[PDB]
């Protein structure tokens, strides 16, 4: 749900995140057997900043100063995907058709009289 | 060359050879380099003038463009002169000239585009002087006789067309459009044209309806109107004037839009008046309506000859023939006045004598007591009716109708249409009045309401005569409450006395019963009465009637059948000029529902008739919006929805058929090819369009009054015996009727066989018989056809019938509507002054099919007859005058009018 | 002549309408794919 991104190594330390590589290479292997395809899920690791208020366990609703700009991490999207696309698309067909075998007459004439 | 020592005057013979070049350096080098030299420039300038008609005199393209090498450069502010405000200008007159030569006649494009700005200005600043006058005055006449001066004087003209056109192409108009960059309107450019045009009426006949027509203006009839009334005599005689007058209206007036499309019927009605030949002007005078210029014309025709003569007669027949009859009691009482003979004049005004010619045709054509139709069903319904159809016109049946047995024989609702019927084998006639009057007292109030709309029928032959009024029968019957016998009778009165305009017709229809208080369907038929009256002459778009209609169609609209008779007939009263249904056409959009939108298209339809720009292209952006709906989701209430869609299909035909009677005859064969194609995209496009469109189809090949009448009407025919509808053959064989035995000889032997055939309903079967039967008539017995009179693309009156029924749904009510064709069409008599029936000889040319005839000029070859023959549509029509043999010169001038001869016999 | 210049006029609308029409009128979007 557009939450996880996929870790190489551990940036702190410099040094291999182990469960993330045996993922990569079982996923790649996938022409011989097909549902070797889900150990790709494996590699995704979660990325948010948690707060934890004292050693309760309990996330604090608090906020953070963030000097960027806005757009850059504006919250991806809610996609049209395809059938948002068919909807859109055979509206558009209906009225393109309609629009020229109307306005071809109609702009010659309009000025003329 | 462009050499500074070929300035002189010395080497203008040893040039000439090749091309006289001695004013190439003369203009150009200096003007530049001395001032004091445009002075010598002057003296030198008579020199230069004789140049340029030595080289007019050998019109060959080497020669200009040898000739020119900087002459194109140097003007006046290329050379950056202006000095002594007088020397540049007087320099403009020989360089004009020069630019129009390599523009044109040796061919070069992109001399034409840029050189066309300079050119008109250089005309405009020099024509205020009026110097330029002086420089075109000087080939235009020529005095000196060459190539050139041919070729020349088109090129200035070339340009004029262009200045009046930046008008027309964009708002900024004059100057700030610099296709040519010179006004339209000025001081100096109006002092041009007319001095132009009329030099030009003399030495073309094509030049001056151009200027006309792209200026879209009535500025340009105005400055020719006055020119017009110069030369009609002096330049050229009275008689070829007048045929210059009629080609150059017909070009211009179809483009331009209603305010002003009627300007241009103003100007050349004036001009026709003026001439000694009024037999065109009394046409125009039908076409406006307007009763004040049927009285000036009338009295125009009449004043001449203080005594019957050829005068009198010509006047009284003129009228006679628009059997609209609004015309003939505007032309009583100027005759009457005179007191001649008083009778004879109302007689031949009025319609009398019409009834008359035809007594005499009947004989020839044989007088028949034939029936066709078959027992039994709803065809013994059918044969009855039938008799009715095929005796067309005034004939002889009475021995037939004398049986009362058969009249009692038919069922139902049928013996209202048996006893209308009877009417039609007396149609365009009194005698025969006696038959009927037993049936209106007598049984059945079926018969009663029978009795009374054949009585309409019968009495068509008068509305002038004044001979047994159709009031005297008439009124008692609106008086009786009973709906039937009330609505037969008062649907009689607007028949009889058909388009004319009198007291008695007038306060008979004061009261109208169209109201919601009887919710009956044949209310309706109070106001489609009052349609016939205001028809052939211009409307007062009366508000009664929209007031009714609206007060009936929202209270009631669960019948939508009520509401489309109401509907249609507003739409029929408005017909003969579009410019104040305009004005009310805003009364009905203001309140708005789907049942009004049905309105909308149709009273539109009248309303933006005056140009084909608007009218053409509105139906056919209606005519999609249907498809697309559709289209989308394949990607009461009822009542409502069923009426748009068949209106708009209606309105699309009813559009197109204004159109080409309005405009010229090149519409005609024009819109009809439009129409054949279309077709297949209204086939292609819905399943319902298919069906509507035939019915429509048929009227649009009758309504249109269509040139071709041999390939198409068969086509469609063939193909729609498979297809739904047998409606398509009633309405299709009224214009197949039109030449009759031709068309229709076709028409009987295919439908009338294999409709019997693969009978499968006696209904549909009833459909096909009657057209089949009713579009044969027997031996050339009277024809129906849309012509009015002069017009044969008239404002039809009794004849939308067709168009009132085609649109709705088929019914047993229809059939005894149906009986009503009245619209005879008359013989073609020479007559002088003794009125002596037949023809000498005429011709006539019935190979017409040419789509190049729009002019109104007949084709002159003919093939001579010498039997009286009625005018056949588009077959027939070209109508020349043959009477040279004892010697004769025409007083009434045939144009293919349907009007019967009159010439001066020596 | 002019006569020819009359006709001229009017073909030239005519193509043009028609031209118009007829995309919507073939189909384009009406696609007839129902039962039959």
């Amino acid at each position: 749900g557009r939450n996880v991104t996929i870790q190489l190594e551990n940036a702190d330390t410099g040094t291999l995140d182990t469960k993330s590589v045996v993922g990569l290479v079982m996923f790649s292997q996938f022409w011989y057997w097909f549902p070797l395809a889900h150990f790709l899920s494996l590699s995704f690791t979660p990325t948010t900043v948690i707060g934890i208020r004292g050693s309760d366990q309990a996330i604090p609703k608090f906020q953070m100063n963030c000097y960027a700009k806005e757009d850059a991490f504006s919250y991806p999207r809610m996609y049209e995907e395809a059938s948002g696309k068919e909807v859109e698309k055979v509206a558009t067909a209906v009225l393109s058709t309609t629009a020229r075998a109307k306005a071809r007459a109609k702009k010659t004439k309009k000025e003329k009289g | 060359m462009v050499d500074e020592s070929d300035k002189k005057q010395q080497t203008i013979d040893e040039q000439s050879q090749i091309s006289p070049e001695k004013q190439t350096p003369n203009k150009k080098d200096k003007k530049k380099e001395e001032e004091e030299q445009l002075s010598e420039e002057d003296a030198k300038l008579k020199t230069d003038l004789e140049l340029l008609v030595e080289r007019l005199k050998e019109d060959d393209s080497s020669l200009y463009e040898a000739s020119l090498n900087a002459l194109k450069e140097s003007i006046k502010n290329s050379t950056s002169s202006m000095t002594a405000v007088p020397k540049p200008l007087k320099f403009l007159r020989p360089t004009y000239p020069d630019l129009c030569s390599i523009y044109d006649k040796w061919t070069d494009p992109n001399l034409k585009s840029s050189l066309a700005d300079v050119l008109s200005i250089l005309a405009m600043t020099y024509s205020e002087n009026g110097k330029h006058d002086s420089l075109r005055y000087r080939l235009l006449s020529d005095v000196s006789d060459f190539e050139g001066w041919g070729h020349e004087y088109i090129r200035h003209l070339a340009l004029e067309i262009g200045e009046v056109y930046n008008d027309q192409v964009e708002k900024d108009a004059e100057d700030e459009t610099s296709s040519d960059g010179s006004k339209s309107d000025g001081s100096a450019a109006t002092s041009g044209f007319e001095f132009s045009k009329e030099d030009t009426l003399r030495l073309c006949l094509d030049i001056v309806p151009y200027f006309l027509k792209h200026n879209g203006e009535e500025d340009a009839v105005d400055l020719l109107l006055e020119i017009e009334s110069i030369d009609k005599l002096p330049q050229f005689v009275d008689e070829n004037t007048f045929q210059r007058v009629c080609q150059y209206m017909v070009a211009c007036v179809p483009l331009l839009p209603p305010p002003e499309d009627v300007a241009f019927l103003k100007t050349a009605y004036s001009i026709y008046l003026s001439q000694n030949e009024l037999t065109d002007a009394i046409a125009l005078a039908v076409r406006l309506g307007e009763e004040d210029m049927i009285r000036s014309v009338f009295d125009a025709t009449s004043d001449p000859v203080m005594h019957k003569q050829l005068a009198y007669i010509l006047a009284a027949q003129k009228t006679s023939f628009e059997y609209e009859g609004v015309q003939d009691i505007i032309g009583n009482g100027k005759l009457s006045e005179h007191f001649l003979y008083l009778a004879k004049e109302l007689n031949l005004t009025g319609p009398k004598v019409p009834e008359d010619i035809y007594k005499s045709h009947l004989d020839n054509s044989k007088s028949v007591f034939s029936s066709a139709g078959l027992d039994s069903a709803q065809q013994n319904l059918a044969s009855s009716f039938v008799n009715g159809f095929l005796n067309l016109g005034y004939c002889n049946d009475k021995l037939i109708v004398d049986n009362d047995n058969w009249v009692y024989k038919t069922k139902g609702d049928g013996m209202t249409s048996a006893v209308a019927s009877i009417g039609s084998i007396y149609q365009w006639n009194l005698d025969g009045l006696q038959q009927l009057d037993k049936y209106l007292y007598v049984d059945e109030p079926e018969v009663k309401a029978g009795a009374l709309l054949g009585i309409g029928i019968s009495a068509s032959g008068v509305h002038d005569g004044e001979v047994e009024p159709a009031l005297l029968l008439l009124q008692d019957y609106v008086t009786n409450p009973d709906t039937k016998i009330s609505s037969a009778a008062i649907l009689g009165l607007g028949i009889a006395f058909a388009g004319s305009k009198n007291d008695e017709v007038l306060g008979l229809l004061l009261p109208i019963a169209a109201s919601t208080d009887l919710p009956i369907e044949t209310a309706a038929m109070a106001s489609l009465a009052l349609a016939h009256v205001f028809v052939g002459t211009c409307n007062g778009d009366i508000t009664t009637s929209i007031m009714d209609n609206f007060l009936e169609r929202t209270a009631i609209e669960l019948k939508t059948d009520w509401v489309r008779f109401l509907a249609l007939a507003l739409g029929i009263l408005y017909m003969g000029q579009g410019e104040q249904v305009d004005d009310v056409l805003e009364t009905i959009s203001a309140i708005e529902h789907p049942m009004t939108s049905a309105i909308e298209v149709l009273v539109g339809s009248c309303a933006y008739t005056g140009t084909g720009d608007v009218l053409l292209i509105q139906d056919l952006l209606h005519r999609l919006t249907p498809k697309n709906v559709k289209g989308e989701e394949d990607a009461e209430i009822k009542s409502e929805e069923k009426k748009g869609k068949s209106s708009d299909k209606d309105a699309t035909t009813d559009g197109k058929n204004d159109d080409e009677e309005e405009e010229k005859e090149a519409g005609i064969v024009d819109e009809l090819a439009y129409a054949v194609l279309g077709i297949a995209l209204i086939a292609l496009g819905e399943d319902i369009g298919k069906e509507m469109s035939l019915r429509h189809f048929g009227h649009l090949m009758h309504y249109g009054n269509e040139h071709i009448r041999r390939m198409v009407p068969l086509a469609m025919g063939i193909v729609s015996v498979s297809d739904p509808q047998m409606k398509v053959f009633d309405t299709l064989t009224r214009f197949s009727h039109d030449a009759d035995l031709e068309v229709s000889m076709n028409s009987i032997f295919a439908m009338g066989l294999c409709g019997a055939g693969t009978n499968n309903a006696r209904l549909a079967q009833l459909l096909r018989q009657l057209a089949s039967y009713y579009s044969r008539e027997q031996d050339a017995l009277f024809i129906t056809r849309l012509a009015q009179g002069l017009l044969h693309l008239g404002k039809g009156t009794m004849t939308m019938d067709v168009f009132n029924d085609a649109h709705v749904l088929n019914k047993v009510t229809l059939a005894s509507i149906l009986t009503t064709a009245v619209g005879l069409v008359s013989p073609s008599f020479m007559l002088k002054h003794h009125q002596l029936f037949y023809m000498l000889n005429a011709g006539i040319r019935p190979k017409f099919i040419l789509a190049l005839n729009d002019e109104g000029e007949p084709i002159k070859v003919n093939v001579r007859v010498g039997q009286a023959v009625e005018t056949v549509g588009q077959a027939g029509r070209p109508k020349k005058i043959t009477g040279w043999i004892t010697q004769s010169t025409p007083v009434l001038l045939n144009h293919g009018e349907r009007a019967e001869l009159e010439t001066d016999e020596y | 002549t002019r006569c020819k210049l009359k006709l001229l006029r009017m073909e030239r609308i005519k193509d043009h309408l028609l031209l118009e029409e007829e995309f919507v009128s073939n189909s384009e979007i009406l696609k007839p794919f129902e039962k039959k």
